């Protein structure tokens, strides 16, 4: 709500080892969750997420008008993934699962 | 080409 707007900090990464998050991300089983990262530069960004245990994240684009995560333009970094986070993203993803297999059910 | 994926809704 609040924290998201423009300036955000819970879910996008920047600093840790990014590479090590497919490492994080094969360590919970059944289903894993949805992340995001930024790539070797400030112009382009990416979403570390995954199921089962075949850990896969993706790269969303921006231009100098409107962002492009895909099928949708959303200059919103949180917007982009605020509508799609009810809609499907992938051919099944839906950024349902913001938590590792822990304590879920 | 693995590790990366495109938020499509559909199988194409």
């Amino acid at each position: 709500g609040s924290p998201g707007i423009h300036e955000s900090k819970e879910w996008y990464h920047a600093s840790l080892t990014r590479a090590q998050a497919e490492h994080m991300l094969m360590r919970v089983p059944r289903d894993g969750a949805f992340l995001v990262r930024k790539r070797n530069e400030p112009n382009s960004y990416a979403i570390s997420f995954r199921a089962e245990g075949k850990i896969k994240h993706c790269r969303v684009q921006q231009e100098g008008q409107t962002v492009m995560l895909g099928n949708s333009e959303f200059d919103s970094l949180v917007d982009l993934i605020s509508y799609y986070e009810k809609h499907p993203l992938y051919r099944k993803m839906k950024l349902r699962y913001p938590i590792n297999e822990e304590n879920s059910s | 080409d693995n590790d990366y994926i495109i938020p499509l809704p559909d199988p194409k």
